């Protein structure tokens, strides 16, 4: 009976299966979570080596016909494109969360019961939060980010050289600071310059006090040194004039054509010598450049850069403090060009790194730029060091806009633990068992860690859970939450004093994102697969 | 069928830190038989259907198809090394191969490997203190150092008989590349010295000539063909009559309009040749073609012109005379022409005509003439020829030199030994491991040499004990301990620094790695 | 709900579980008319008007 | 090059490989899931021949899935372990093993030694084993109908979850009447067990001495009398027809004359050992050996019975029921080696011929005589007959019953609660893992008729703590009760064998690290 | 990554049902059966 043509199950299959998927999903990138995990490879079939241990990257590139394992993926993707820290740590929640609620479905127990306790611990442990802040104007501010940055540096391939890289993350976010509308400071990212060249170690990547330009010059005869230039910003190609679709040529008296064929030229010679009227060094054409053009910057003594990026072209504008001029219009009928929209910068030399060379903007009049020369040793480890550092100025980021700062290691989990392990004593309904499931969720990340470090991992759960449950009670001995876990000696230390500093917007949102994520999968208990 | 991934095949523990350590332990085993002068060469065959001699360790790494990712990553790293300095290509990949091979002894012993990636970094940090505190200073002034300085590098290729005259053709050719233009800035680009290959004569007959040699011909049999000093133009816009990119027509109904039309072309055609011959020219170079007309004008101007050039040859003949290519023959001015020539003589070789610009003032790019027998050996002769003008390139750019051979590698081990002592924890072991592993290179010399390791390793170690002797190496010819002031070899500092450098990062980036994934066709 | 496309839908409506559900006999494919007339209509209780249709048929 | 072993060989690490280990394990127990309490059900398994396998006993189940895996091979193991010990619990073994696993799984991949889970495994089944030993409420002298009324119980608990529960008390008093009429070494063997098509389930009837089935008649059947008063049964074993002497004989006649003497002589030494039969006064022969029709004739002749034919198995009932012995020769057939009955007929049952010989008041053997279905009823009958019949048994040789239900599992996992409280370390939660696995009996009797297991397990937990000690579940009140009192006792070695049965594959699971596969 | 695991024989072939499906099946299987021979 019931011609549905296709594939069903019934209902703890499904349960099942769905489960089964996220255990492997979780598996599968559970052995690059804490500081001490190593990194990962992707193969394609062509032959295409990608090293990379972020999560997100991985679960991009996996490809699976699973719907948990695409909504995890979709998650995940979401959850880098919001923050860009703390990828496979919600999913890893989610899973057991997942691996929790089965065990209660199938106890006899209803899914809006466990959903609504799940959604009571939640709204408590995001209530508990606020009670553990920590004030980044209080403390020093400029050790509080170089820490912030070392521990979110610190499970990648530039772990151990993490003071001179945070130093450089710092300065370029105080360099890009832009200001509101006389309000709050905004800190934009994603507009340095992250150039990735082959040459020594990662050592000498030092700090370029402007902006870089991945383009050469275009002729030959022009100089690479001029001090004290000028910027002049074009949009539009320096090529030879041509008569659009619907305008075309009836050549009627031979006396015209060579005059037609002259002005041509001489259009083009007038527009060049208006535009360098204003004495300009430097111009920037996004378009194609004639050799007429180049030609007469030769001659003039000029250098002209072609196939430039829009984006590029804007980041020089605002920091040179030039504008982008579309065309030579004005408020008439004359193609006229004024000298007052010139940028003015200082020394633009040309630099050969490694078999290539690259035109480099210092520091102008208007604003301060930044540019990242990273260097290492072939193409996957550059890959590694531009998304460790695009990681660390999101975090930066994401530290500077909300001044509140939670200390980790596992030990946030553990008092969430215990307050929600002592809170569903107050309830006295069915929800005790979701509330005590929810609290026990968030335990696996000190189990991974201590996995991942390859310690004790029952003794230090349980030194966590006795050193945590005396902070609750008796106030005199309230400052017992702040000491952490340790992986390279398996003992609490100091953690908030300098080890461990991490924002707690971030982990507010993985959270909401992994209640979020079990609720929209425990409410499934049939599939309909049809047939192509 | 109900799976998660299709065609996916996961792998993960020690498994493939074992194959890794195989893989990069097998390459260094088979680029180990090139190296020190007493080694071989060999051939190899592209699937073209070519014939690949030589002795480089990059241009026989790059013609080798491999399917693990660690053989990848070790044609990748030689090839960034190759491009960064030039020399120093299997060195590299020995001590790296060396390194992971001396770390699979910790990997079993319940070692984690960040302790060993910061163990690792410690010791290249103090590699390169030492070898910035052992640096020797050298004057640039010195033309005989340089020469030895240079012989010493191309000792191990086959031009070990010829150095004589290669030395010096280097050295020309670096003299004449170094060019000053505006501001502080100098640059010492390469594009500029085009290097010729003629199969045919003896090798002897290769020298440095002053100028360029272009591979053309004259347009007319009735154009001069020896001319003393004369000036040299260039043009970029072709010297014909062309059709137009606005859509264009010429609507006409007489009878004479035809005619006007077809003189006005060659009064126009006229005009043009009367403003390229201005400022009397000589001799013509341009990127396009010429019509007749043009070339009819020429002569009767006595002018000379040479079609279908390059733009790399027409800069480095506007380098060699000094002038510049103009693209509008009615903005030709005055110093635009160029007047940098003094020789111009077309010969024939081999039933081929060739340009040849000799005797300039002051030129600033070169044409280096290579004549030997097939192919192959004017390609490893030009290969050659590169690597001596990339390191004293690079000698010009730092001048410090080092110990070759075995000296350096040995004082820097004594220097960590001697160091390693005040160390405490589990960072001592993986740190003199590692301070031994910089003997694999004097250990492959001797063994290729000749072959008695288990008496001159403890010989050389026994020896760098003393206090004042950091500089005594092993001779590679005869095989016995020499000092290595007296024998004149020498290497320079950066090119040993971005060796270390590399090796070390190769070293990292593969003692972290623990998982394939493979069958996820990319999208 | 699985597509031959492969899009996965999650919906607790009746009507488009019906719509989607893809049905070939004709007693089938007149409940899925009649729940999109149902919403159409009025727009809520499109599952309870199907579970009376089949009781009374049931009983029939 | 040269490879080390054999192309195509599998290989597994420890972790993952004991994982799906446990996976592979959990799915086994869905099995046997449903078929537990009184109101669960039965499976069917259908061969590749088109046989139906209709059987509520999970060793039939476990051995009809025909299991590849070489982990899932370990409950089959035990449950036939458990089914040739005492043949009962046979599910009840296999859903421990999976809760100890399932609860196990996480403390395995968390990092644990399982040096330590072994023998946490053991010092648990060894504290289990001594609590059950202590408790086991035993009596040393008791009346003689005592023991029958137990009996009786114990029938009527072990058929409660099986097909027969609509007739629990009319098939007590047949095994009680069976198993006290089997001498003193309980020979199973004796008993005899025969399927009649036709009839009900009230139809069925217990003989105070053997029946078979009719075997292949000849021409001289019809005329002899089938009922006789005081006859005399003499079991024979050689053949009565017309052969040859021995196959390796030769015969060389010379004339007519001694051809003559041998066929007369022939016919003259068959009616001699037919007379020496007659002689003994019998009238009812049986011998397994076929009889030709001479001697059903002669038989027919002086109104005497006779059947050949008769099975090994057959004759062995009928002279342990008697007071016989097998004779070979027909030369020493004297008075004491010849049966005895009170009654014998012939009457017609399902369509079937069959004999009866009741009235024997030395015998030591019955018959049972099955009646309902056609195949699977009747092999379902046999099965918990047999069942019956082993438990009667176990309770004979030992004696010593507890309370049934889920009362002595709620006290093992009370009593092992309250022993974590003094160990301290790592061991704590291991003996809490295992007197929380222990509580999955109540749970599953609870959820098989669809009531809220939570709250009555809660209410056990509670008045456990309280106490108070033989309080389970019921199924018809819909609450909990006290079991000792409502007639419901079990064997306890049964519960220790099954605890032993499942600490041992857990133990066997447990210390499984690589699983090396072969080709072919 | 869950790889699936060989317990039953040929169990690429074969086909397990629940317990609900199959009551409704026998129950129209004895219906038509008791309909078939009831003329
Ligand atoms: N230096 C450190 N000391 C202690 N714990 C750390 C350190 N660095 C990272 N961790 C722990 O590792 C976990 C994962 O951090 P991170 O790698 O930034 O996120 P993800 O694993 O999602 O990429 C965090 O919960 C944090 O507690
Ligand atoms: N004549 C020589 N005397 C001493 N050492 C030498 C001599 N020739 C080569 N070597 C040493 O052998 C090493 C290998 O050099 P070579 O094979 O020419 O290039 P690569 O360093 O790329 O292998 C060098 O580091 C050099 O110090
Ligand atoms: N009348 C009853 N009252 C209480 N419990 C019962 C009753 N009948 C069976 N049980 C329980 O059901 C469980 C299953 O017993 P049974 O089906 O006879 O064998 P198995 O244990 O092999 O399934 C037993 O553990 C027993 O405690
Ligand atoms: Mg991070
Ligand atoms: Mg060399
Ligand atoms: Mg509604
Ligand atoms: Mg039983």
């Amino acid at each position: 009976p019931l011609s549905v043509f296709g594939d069903r199950s019934t209902g703890e299959t499904i349960r099942s299966q769905n489960v089964m998927a996220a255990a492997s999903i979780a598996n599968i990138v559970k052995s690059s979570l804490g500081p001490v995990g190593l990194d990962k490879m992707l193969v394609d079939d062509i032959g295409d080596v990608t090293i990379t241990n972020d999560g997100a990257t991985i679960l991009k590139l996996l490809e699976v016909e699973h719907p948990a394992a695409k909504v995890l993926c979709e998650l995940a993707d979401l959850q880098d494109k919001e923050v860009g820290d703390g990828t496979t740590s919600v999913v890893i929640i989610a899973a057991e969360l997942l691996k929790n609620a089965d065990e209660l479905v199938k106890q006899k127990i209803h899914p809006t019961s466990v959903i609504s306790g799940y959604r009571l611990a939640c709204k408590e442990a995001v209530r508990y939060i606020n009670e553990n802040l920590i004030v980044n104007t209080d403390e020093l501010g400029r050790d509080c980010l170089i820490n912030a940055a070392k521990t979110s540096m610190s499970s990648k391939i530039i772990g151990i050289n993490g003071d001179f890289f945070a130093n450089m993350v710092v300065d370029a976010v105080l360099a890009i600071k832009y200001t509101d509308i006389r309000g709050q400071p905004r800190y934009p990212v994603n507009s340095v310059n992250i150039l990735k060249a082959h040459g020594r170690s990662q050592m000498e990547s030092m700090l370029i006090s402007g902006y870089a330009l991945n383009c050469v010059v275009g002729s030959q005869g022009m100089p690479k040194r001029i001090v004290n230039a000028k910027i002049a910003c074009l949009d539009f190609s320096l090529q030879k004039t041509k008569m659009k679709l619907g305008v075309q040529v009836v050549i009627t008296d031979p006396e015209k054509l060579d005059q037609i064929r002259q002005r041509e030229s001489d259009i083009t010679k007038e527009r060049i010598q208006k535009i360098l009227a204003t004495g300009a060094n430097v111009i920037l054409t996004t378009g194609g450049i004639d050799d007429m053009c180049l030609k007469y910057f030769v001659e003039a003594g000029a250098m002209a850069v072609r196939r430039v990026l829009k984006r590029d072209l804007k980041r020089i504008a605002k920091a040179s403090g030039a504008t982008i001029l579309s065309t030579l219009a004005n408020l008439e009928g004359e193609e006229t060009f004024e000298a007052a929209m010139l940028g003015q910068a200082e020394e633009v030399v040309q630099e050969r790194i490694c078999d290539d060379e690259l035109i480099l903007i210092k520091n102008t009049k208007a604003r301060t730029s930044a540019s990242i020369i990273l260097r290492g040793a072939n193409d996957f480890m550059c890959d590694e060091m531009e998304r460790s550092l695009h990681d660390a100025l999101c975090v930066v980021k994401r530290v500077l806009e909300s001044k509140s700062v939670v200390p980790g290691g596992g030990a946030v989990e553990a008092a969430l633990s215990i307050y929600l392990e002592n809170y569903a004593t107050s309830m006295g309904s069915r929800e005790q068992l979701a509330i005590a499931e929810f609290a026990r969720s968030l335990l696996v990340i000190p189990n991974t860690l201590a996995v991942n470090a390859a310690q004790d991992s029952t003794d230090l759960v349980a030194k966590l859970r006795a050193f945590h449950n005396e902070a609750q009670v008796n106030p005199e001995r309230k400052n017992l939450k702040w000491i952490g876990l340790d992986l390279s000696n398996g003992k609490p230390r100091d953690n908030k004093q300098a080890g461990v500093f991490e924002p707690t917007i971030v982990k507010v949102k993985s959270l909401k994102f992994a209640t979020e994520a079990a609720i929209t999968i425990l409410r499934i208990d049939d599939l309909i697969k049809l047939h192509p | 069928v109900l799976v998660l991934s299709q065609n996916t095949k996961r792998e993960s523990g020690r498994k493939v830190q074992s194959g890794n350590i195989n893989a990069a332990k097998t390459i260094a085993d088979i680029i180990r038989t090139c190296l020190g002068p007493k080694s071989m060469m060999k051939m190899l065959l592209d699937p073209m259907g070519g014939i690949v001699m030589t002795n480089d360790g990059n241009a026989i790494l790059r013609e080798i198809q491999v399917q693990h990712p660690a053989a990848k990553s070790m044609i990748e790293i030689s090839r960034t090394q190759d491009e960064e300095v030039g020399d120093g290509t299997t060195s590299v990949i020995i001590l790296a191969g060396e390194m992971l091979s001396v770390a699979e002894h910790f990997l079993e012993q319940q070692m984690h490997p960040t302790v060993v990636i910061s163990a690792y970094r410690k010791a290249l940090d103090d590699m390169i203190s030492t070898l910035k505190k052992i640096s020797i200073p050298v004057d640039i002034s010195d033309s005989d150092m340089m020469l030895n300085i240079i012989n010493s590098s191309i000792t191990t290729k086959a031009i070990s008989r010829w150095s004589s005259l290669a030395c010096n053709i280097a050295l020309d050719a670096v003299k004449m590349v170094q060019f000053e233009e505006n501001g502080r800035k100098e640059i010492d680009i390469k594009k500029y010295a085009r290097v010729e290959k003629i199969p045919g004569g003896i090798i002897e007959d290769s020298c440095v000539l002053r100028g360029v040699m272009i591979n053309k011909d004259v347009t007319h049999p009735r154009m001069r063909r020896y001319i003393k000093n004369p000036r040299i133009v260039l043009l970029d816009s072709s010297l014909e009559y062309k059709k137009g990119e606005s859509q264009t027509d010429i609507e006409i109904t007489r009878e004479e309009d035809f005619t006007r039309i077809l003189q006005m072309e060659e009064e126009y055609i006229q005009q043009l040749c009367e403003d390229i011959i201005q400022l009397k020219p000589d001799v013509v170079i341009t990127e396009k073609g010429i019509s007749d007309l043009a070339q009819h004008y020429l002569m009767r101007a006595n002018i000379t012109a040479i079609r279908r050039v390059r733009k790399t040859d027409n800069n480095r003949i506007a380098r060699a005379c000094g002038a510049r290519i103009v693209s509008r023959p009615e903005e030709l001015r005055e110093d635009d022409v160029g007047t940098g020539a003094g020789l111009l003589e077309i010969k024939k070789i081999g039933d081929e005509y060739f340009t040849f610009i000799t005797d300039c003032k002051d030129p600033k790019a070169c044409t280096i003439l290579l004549r030997g027998a097939s192919k192959e050996i004017l390609s490893e002769v030009e290969r050659n020829l590169q690597d001596a003008m990339q390191v004293c390139r690079n000698v010009l750019l730092d001048p410090q030199l080092v110990p070759g051979g075995g000296a350096s590698e040995m004082a820097v081990a004594h220097a960590l030994t001697e160091k390693s002592k005040a160390m405490t924890g589990v960072e001592q072991w993986p740190y003199r491991a590692v301070a031994q592993a910089l003997e694999v290179i004097p250990r492959t010399l001797i063994q290729n040499c000749g072959a008695s390791t288990i008496r001159l390793l403890t010989s050389l170690r026994a020896k760098h004990t003393q206090e004042n002797c950091e500089t005594w190496g092993v001779n590679g010819e005869t095989g016995t301990l020499v000092d290595m002031k007296e024998l004149g070899i020498w290497e320079p500092l950066a090119v040993k620094l971005q060796t270390y450098k590399t090796a070390v990062e190769t070293a990292v980036l593969l003692l972290r790695i623990d998982d394939i994934v493979s069958g996820h066709k990319k999208k | 709900i699985q597509d031959g496309k492969g899009d996965v839908t999650i919906t607790n409506d009746g009507a488009t579980i019906l719509k989607q559900m893809q049905v070939l006999h004709p007693a089938a494919r007149m409940l899925v008319e009649l729940s999109k007339a149902q919403d159409i209509e009025a727009g809520d209780g499109t599952t309870s008007v199907v579970i009376i249709a089949g009781s009374l048929l049931d009983s029939c | 090059p040269v490879i080390l072993l054999k192309e195509g060989t599998d290989s597994s690490q420890g972790i993952p490989q004991l994982v799906s280990n446990i996976s592979a394990c959990q799915v086994i127990a869905e099995a046997v899931r449903t078929t537990l309490g009184p109101r669960g059900m039965d499976k069917l398994i259908v061969d590749g021949r088109g046989k139906a396998t209709i059987s509520n006993d999970g060793a039939t189940i476990l051995k009809l899935l025909d299991v590849v895996h070489p982990a899932a091979k370990t409950l089959v193991d035990i449950a036939k372990s458990q089914d040739a010990e005492v043949g009962d619990g046979t599910t009840s073994v296999t859903l421990l093993a999976a809760e100890f696993l399932k609860q196990v799984k996480p403390y395995v991949e968390e990092g644990l030694h399982p040096q330590i889970i072994i023998r946490a495994f053991r010092t648990a089944t060894q504290l289990a084993v001594n609590k059950i030993k202590e408790i086991a409420v035993t009596v040393k002298k008791a009346d003689k109908v005592e023991q029958r009324k137990l009996l009786e119980k114990c029938a009527m608990t072990a058929l409660s979850s099986k097909l027969i529960s609509q007739q629990k008390a009319f098939f007590a008093k047949m095994v009680v009447d069976a198993v006290m009429m089997l001498d003193d070494l309980l020979q199973l063997k004796m008993i005899g067990i025969k399927k009649v098509q036709g009839g009900a389930l009230e139809d069925s009837q217990l003989v105070a001495g053997v029946a078979f089935k009719k075997t292949f008649s000849y021409a001289g059947f019809e005329m002899q009398p089938k009922k006789y008063h005081n006859p005399k049964i003499a079991l024979l074993n050689v053949e009565l027809e017309l052969k040859a002497e021995k196959d390796n004989a030769e015969i060389r006649v010379h004339t007519v004359e001694d051809y003559q003497a041998i066929v007369d002589a022939e016919w003259n030494i068959l009616y001699d050992k037919l007379e020496k039969i007659h002689h003994s006064g019998a009238k009812v022969v049986l011998s397994k050996l076929p009889i030709g029709d001479v001697a059903t004739q002669y038989f027919a002749d002086r109104d005497m019975f006779c059947a050949g034919r008769v099975p090994e198995e057959d004759l062995k009932r009928t002279m342990m029921a008697c007071g016989g012995s097998i004779q070979t020769s027909v030369n020493a057939l004297s008075a004491d080696v010849l049966g005895r009955c009170q009654v014998f007929e012939e009457t017609q049952i399902g369509g079937e011929r069959y004999n009866f010989f009741t009235g024997c008041p030395k015998a030591k053997t019955c018959t049972f005589i099955l009646r309902g279905g056609a195949e699977q009823f009747m092999e379902e009958t046999e099965r918990s007959l047999h069942d019956a019949i082993m438990i009667v048994r176990r309770a004979i040789k030992n004696d010593s019953v507890v309370a049934g239900g889920g009362a002595i599992e709620m006290e093992l996992s009370k009593y092992l609660r309250d022993y974590s409280r003094t160990i301290p370390g790592k061991q704590q939660l291991l003996i809490g893992a295992y007197a929380k696995a222990l509580e999955i009996i109540p749970r599953q009797l609870c959820d098989n008729a669809g009531f809220d297991a939570t709250n009555i397990l809660n209410k056990l937990r509670a008045r456990h703590a309280q106490g108070g000690t033989w309080y389970g579940v019921d199924i018809n009140n819909e609450d909990i009760a006290d079991n000792f009192e409502a007639f419901v006792w079990e064997p306890a070695m049964v519960r220790i064998n099954a605890l032993t049965a499942a600490s041992e594959a857990a133990c066997l699971i447990v210390s499984v690290d690589e699983t090396i596969k072969n080709p072919r | 990554y869950g790889r699936p695991f060989l317990i039953i024989k040929d169990q690429d072939r074969k086909s397990r049902l629940m317990g609900l499906e199959a009551l409704k099946s026998h129950i129209m299987a004895a219906k038509a059966v008791a309909n078939t021979m009831r003329t």
